[PDB]
């Protein structure tokens, strides 16, 4: 009979076999494939979701900060953060030994204990986070934050409060509070909070709820902001003897843009990001009075669009229509907010680790390698679903009608030449990268290291010596001592950078040679691959020469048949998913040419990264099997330490790993059959046959088992890379 | 305070690994099975 | 460098500009940029009470702006 | 169940009829092709997806198509 | 009907049926009738709630209390602040839902189950108007109390007599620009 | 007809056919009529389980004999492992005895007697007042329980000290004060929420 789960799809509910459920677990959140939907029910039913995400992320952080101040050693932290090791949470295990109860128990607890490497203890440090008393209010108070958000989420759906489709269609009104309010007055709210409390803090002044209101953040007390003088909120900073949260060494200023790093934290003044912070407020929000909403003055964003189409018709229509196409489908603005979160997310891991902004974390090996692989492998995944968004728009909300003429409809126009194209430079890029890597290996091989091709990265390195670097000797713009650049910033920032950057000890504008020319060139190859999978996806989603009418099967179905010669993992769906594990790819390459450096840097021995990364071997030999050998001694014969767990997490990965290509490689049929074969034995066998399923059993979907691959390689993938790169960064130091 | 006994983690533990995981499969699957009328 | 000369000025500045130079581009830029409140005033030229807060806020900046940059004295 | 759907550019061949393995096609009386047949999907509660009627079918492009819709004992081919 | 702007002629939500309608809407929050009904309790609620703080605060300062009116919450006193919370949470509770209930059967104020709670009579619109505009002009002057206390350190009456001895000085320029001397 | 709150209203399914209706069902757990009556002598059977217990744990306390948390650990007459084997062994021909009353029934019942009553004062009221003294010792046994976990001591020694200073001491002012207060907060809020939506 018809079963109750799943409510929102009554086709689903029928179904008598066991995809009943799968399916129905996997289509939950595609509410415009559910049952009776309309545009307003779905705006609100994504408005509802919108508040439960924001309610568990912010319990997700009050958990956080609950365990290290219960659990942790922040106390103790704060008093040595060079030699003490941060603690996540306490470890409760039954099936743990006496020797890993005694291998986890360090970091000066009284049990075992997990060394955190999230860098939340640096972060919290730095915004002024002092005792154990601060994280717990904090954590109170993000309970009650996210109790409110899912209370909102709830109160949005009962009738009275739900908001009407023209609500969500306010598009002036909507951005202009989202630059003024969202992003320019939140940036000014945390410039009060650095200046009221991490800069005071950090001077070994308290400053808390009990006496903010009577501590002044300067000495002379809003009378320069008003008459004008700013100038003097950046006179008498830290200098260079400055211990970090004592007053030895302090200054009084409150906003100043030295640049560089603070000699002791090896991290960007507080100063330096309190005015970076009202700067960003003051520019979002002037930004956010750009847009007519109800008092005549702004723009119209149809206007605009609609008045930007070039004279000579080299755009065709130009932009006309693309604010009616944009506004009312949900893919086109959720692709290009993953695809700038996701440039943004790379942007993140980039300047964290070159620049970092919290007190004591260059000094956190471990710390900086975890977070660059952490937003870098989430940035990959989000740029994949902008692309997959992309082509779920072309699919489901595309309109050539309405987008007659424009740059929306002139991108398919010539779509073939946009693939071909990334079609080359992917050929050019990937047979010149492996093959100067394979010659290079084959004079290591020989013992002709003198052979091989080593192409030196003067365009990069013109550009480090355009930002100061006076190394490779090009002396111009900022490396020159005469040039105009140079002299216009000598007496505000340029100091304290060319000092930061001229020091080869830091991570800032690291020195490269003709090994970084080849990884980056690699890099290139992985990014314009993965953009020709999915772009080729986006653009083929519509239809083919193979499949015309593609549009007319969805976004994702199994395959047209083996009919046509054969049309196995035609959808844009299956364009997404063979870009996963290019993009799992590209990141491997990030991630590894990122922790090769750096362990080299860190390690004191630069000369072998510059010698060894040249050739794969050295690559696989120097890096990989090297560092490797902590890692898999975590448990041996001979006994354990604390390093097992890595250990025993890179078993598990590759396991994953290998898991998933089952799922991979054999395809539905034989386990059909199998299963088959399996319901005659249940069905024939006494004492069993009394028990029966509810559901048919029945093997899984081709999409199914695609995705069930695909996420065992990725879960594989992430878990093993993980695990050896925290076990070597922290064996290591 | 809010800081928990020390006993804390040898209850809670014990309960979100399989006290709750339990009783949460056993409703899901009565719930999954259930027959619409 | 006295502040409220140096707002007051800009401030005017900007008014007058708004008032009596680009009211006319204004006024044709968004006409043509095609629930609500309208903000009728007796001003000859319709300068309303809107016109006066963001022409007053573009003087403000800019004369907060001078004053920043002459106290840096450089 | 599936949705099979059947166009005007059928010729009339017959040869998806006979390609189907599970009695969902058949022919019926037309005046649009020299033939004078068309095919016709009057059981696709039987239809598997099989997608051997497209496979035989011969116009440019098909005439006859196969959409994968809800899922049953008889669209997923169980014997039990 | 006088408005607010010279000149600027009152929106079409707002008529001159209300108690101190004065055609002052440039957000437009009023346009249905059924959220300016529910804001126009919620204005006289607001309105009764400053009228009776400023009250208070203004008589604990003639009376001469040892602690500001800012300090009066971190005063010693029997049954401490974390008893006061849930008894007051509860009767107020019990008040505000007697009063909503109230509010849905016919639209006007109460108290627990007495709409309106109008005793001896000396109910008039002009009285109605009157306690909206005295309800404004309190919940104007509670904010001017809070910036005054947060810039000043002054209360009230010691604020308004200080600025009555020297009127050219100790005002908001000399409290705003001679902050580190007020601290 | 009283609601659990001023001005509820009951959930389609509380009509008020069953005693000591309040239209109290937020979760909808009794939204199955089969349920309902399940539910229905589960709370009875725990609230007469309860009120034995309440009493039994309020006469400890007066005559000096040890608490109700270590009664377990005293030294009886007798083996734990014994007692255990005696309680299940009895226990299962009481249980069976009394499922197979509900199910001809559909009430309580001791042993082989469904309507369990040698005196005779089964009224319709009598069965109200049971439900509504069981609820009130459910809440009492949650109450001595919890009173034991942070203040320890006893059900009665806890109402001398409250006595003593009831300003002062309280549940807020104890080791759960903030969570308890914050709740209180929130379930006052919570007939206003419900009211809102409707």
């Amino acid at each position: 009979a018809t079963k109750l789960f799943p409510k929102f799809s009554q086709g689903l509910a029928q179904d008598p076999t066991t995809r009943r459920i799968w399916y129905g677990l996997a289509m939950a959140h595609d509410f415009e494939s559910h049952d009776g939907m309309t545009e307003e029910n779905l705006y609100q039913k994504i408005f509802a979701s919108h508040f439960g995400q924001l309610s568990i992320i912010f319990l997700w952080t009050s958990g956080n900060l609950f365990h290290v101040a219960w659990q942790g050693n922040f106390e103790q932290w704060v008093t040595d953060p060079v030699h003490i090791r941060p603690i996540a949470h306490a470890i409760w295990d039954p099936h743990f030994g006496q020797p890993a109860v005694e291998a986890f128990t360090r970091g000066g607890a009284s049990g075992p204990v997990n060394i955190s490497t999230s860098g939340v203890y640096q972060w919290w440090y730095t915004i002024g986070m002092r005792t154990n008393q601060d994280l717990y209010v904090g954590s109170v108070f993000l309970a009650l934050v996210s109790a409110i958000f899912l209370f909102a989420g709830w109160l949005h759906l009962q009738p009275n409060f739900q908001p009407s489709l023209s609500w969500f269609k306010d598009a002036e009104s909507r951005l202009n509070h989202h630059l003024s309010g969202l992003f320019g007055v939140s940036s000014l709210a945390w410039t009060g909070h650095l200046v009221h409390v991490a800069i005071p803090e950090s001077r070994g002044q308290h400053v808390g709820w009990d006496n903010f209101l009577s501590v002044l953040p300067h000495p002379q007390g809003l009378t320069p902001f008003f008459t004008g003088n700013w100038a003097a909120y950046a006179q008498s900073p830290d200098t260079a003897s400055h211990v970090f949260g004592t007053a030895q060494g302090s200054g009084q200023a409150i906003l100043t843009f030295l640049g560089g790093f603070h000699p002791q934290t090896q991290s960007l003044w507080l100063t330096d990001m309190a005015h970076h912070h009202l700067a960003i407020a003051v520019i979002f929000i002037v930004a956010g009075h750009m847009y007519r909403t109800n008092f005549g003055i702004g723009h119209r964003m149809q206007a605009i669009l609609e008045a930007h189409t070039p004279p000579s018709g080299s755009l065709g229509a130009g932009h006309k229509g693309l604010f009616d196409t944009v506004n009312n489908s949900l893919h086109f603005q959720l692709g290009l907010a993953l695809a700038s979160v996701g440039t943004i997310t790379s942007l993140v891991a980039q300047h964290m680790y070159s620049l970092p902004p919290y007190a004591f974390q260059a000094i956190d090996f471990t710390t900086q390698a975890a977070l660059y692989t952490h937003h870098q492998y989430i940035a990959g995944f989000i740029m994949c679903g902008a692309f997959a968004h992309g082509a779920i728009f072309f699919i489901r909300d595309y309109d050539p009608e309405q987008n007659k003429g424009n740059v929306l409809a002139r991108m398919l126009d010539h779509k073939e030449a946009l693939i071909s194209h990334l079609s080359w430079v992917s050929l050019f890029l990937g047979f010149h990268t492996l093959g100067l890597y394979v010659h290079n290996d084959v004079m290591q091989a020989f013992g002709t290291p003198e052979k091989q091709i080593l192409i030196e990265p003067v365009f990069a390195q013109w550009i480090q010596a355009a930002h100061g670097k006076a190394l490779y000797g090009f002396d111009f713009l900022l490396s020159s001592k005469t040039s105009a650049a140079f002299a216009n910033g000598q007496s505000l920032w340029l100091p304290g950078w060319l000092d930061a950057i001229n020091n080869n000890q830091n991570s800032l504008f690291l020195t490269i040679g003709p090994g970084d020319f080849l990884v980056h060139h690699a890099i290139a190859l992985g990014l314009h691959t993965t953009t020709l999978i999915l772009v080729k996806g986006a653009l083929d989603a519509r239809g083919s020469k193979l499949m015309p009418d593609k549009k007319d099967f969805g976004y994702s179905f199994p395959c047209d048949g083996p009919g046509r010669g054969g049309t196995c993992d035609i959808s844009a769906y299956d364009a997404f998913y063979l870009a996963v594990f290019w993009m799992l790819n590209t990141i491997g390459w990030v991630t590894f040419y990122w922790h090769w450096k750096h362990l080299t840097l860190w390690q004191g021995n630069v000369a072998q990264f510059d010698e060894s990364s040249t050739y794969l071997m050295g690559w696989l030999r120097d890096y990989l099997w090297l560092n490797s050998s902590q890692l898999i001694n975590g448990y041996n014969p001979f006994g354990m330490n604390s390093l097992s767990v890595w250990a025993w997490t890179f078993l598990f990965g590759h396991l994953i790993y290998a898991t998933g290509f089952m799922f991979l490689i054999s395809w539905r049929g034989y386990w059909q059959e199998l299963i088959e074969t399996l319901v005659w034995a249940h069905e024939k066998t006494p004492l069993a046959n009394l028990v029966y399923w509810k559901d048919k059993p029945v093997a899984l979907s081709i999409v199914q088992a695609r995705l069930v691959g695909l996420a065992h390689f990725s879960v594989g993938y992430i878990f093993t890379y993980a695990a050896f790169l925290i076990a070597s960064t922290s064996g290591r130091f | 305070p809010f800081v928990p006994p020390s006993w804390a983690p040898s209850v809670f533990v014990p309960l979100t690994g399989l006290v709750l995981p339990a009783i949460a499969m056993a409703t899901l699957f009565v719930y999954i099975e259930k027959e619409a009328p | 460098l006295d502040p409220q000369i140096v707002i007051s000025g800009s401030t005017a500045a900007f008014l007058a500009i708004g008032r009596f130079v680009f009211l006319g581009y204004q006024r044709r830029e968004a006409n043509f940029d095609s629930n609500s409140t309208i903000f009728a005033t007796n001003d000859p030229a319709g300068f309303n009470i809107i016109d006066v807060a963001g022409w007053g806020a573009l003087g403000h900046a800019v004369g907060f702006a001078v004053l920043a940059i002459n106290s840096l004295q450089g | 169940a599936h949705i099979v759907k059947i166009y005007d550019t059928c010729i009339g061949c017959t040869q998806c009829v006979r390609a189907c393995p599970l009695d969902v096609l058949e022919m019926v009386p037309w005046d649009g092709c020299k033939a004078s047949q068309m095919a016709s999907a009057p059981r696709t509660e039987d239809c598997v997806g099989c997608k051997r009627c497209e496979t035989a079918c011969p116009t440019d492009f098909l005439s006859v198509r196969v959409y994968l819709g809800s899922e049953s004992t008889r669209s997923m081919g169980l014997s039990y | 009907r006088p408005t607010w702007l010279p000149g600027l002629n009152p929106p079409a939500h707002l008529k001159g049926a209300l108690a101190g309608d004065n055609g002052f809407d440039p957000l437009g929050l009023g346009q249905d009738e059924g959220r300016l009904k529910w804001y126009a309790e919620a204005e006289k609620t607001n309105g009764r709630w400053a009228m009776m703080a400023v009250a208070g605060i203004l008589g604990q300062e003639l009376l001469g209390v040892t602690p500001a009116w800012w300090e009066a919450g971190a005063k010693e006193y029997d049954i401490p602040a974390q008893a006061l919370t849930p008894i007051e949470f509860i009767v107020m509770g019990f008040l505000e839902i007697k009063r909503y209930q109230g509010f849905k059967q016919t639209g006007t104020s109460g108290f627990i189950n007495s709409f309106p709670f109008d005793p001896a009579g000396m109910n008039s619109p002009s009285m109605a108007t009157k306690e909206v505009k005295n309800g404004r002009l309190a919940m104007v002057a509670f904010i001017g109390f809070c910036v005054q206390a947060l810039a000043t350190r002054t209360q009230p009456i010691e604020g308004l007599t200080a600025h009555l001895a020297d009127p050219f000085g100790k005002n908001i320029t000399y409290y705003l620009t001679h902050l580190p001397e007020t601290l | 007809r009283p609601m659990w709150y001023p001005g509820a209203t009951a959930p389609a399914h509380l009509d008020g056919s069953m005693l000591g209706d309040y239209g109290f069902d937020p979760l909808r757990l009794g939204v199955n009529k089969d349920n309902l009556k399940w539910f229905r002598e589960a709370e009875l059977t725990n609230g007469r389980w309860a009120m034995a217990a309440v009493v039994g744990i309020l006469f400890t306390d007066a005559v000096g004999l040890p608490k109700f948390w270590t009664a377990g650990a005293e030294k009886y007459a007798l083996d734990n492992q014994t007692l255990a084997l005696i309680e299940v062994a009895v226990f299962a021909v009481l249980e069976g005895k009394r499922y197979e009353i509900y199910k001809k029934t559909g009430e309580t019942g001791f042993l082989s007697f469904a309507p369990f009553d040698p005196m005779g004062m089964k009224s319709e009221e009598m069965k109200l007042k049971e439900l509504k003294n069981g609820r009130l010792a459910m809440l009492a046994f949650l109450g001595f329980c919890s009173q034991a976990a942070v203040y320890g001591k006893g059900p009665i020694e806890t109402l001398q000290l409250h006595l003593a200073d009831p300003g002062h001491n309280n549940i807020y002012t104890s080791s759960v004060g903030p969570e308890t207060a914050v709740t209180v907060a929130v379930l006052c809020v919570l007939p206003m929420i419900i009211e809102a939506t409707k």
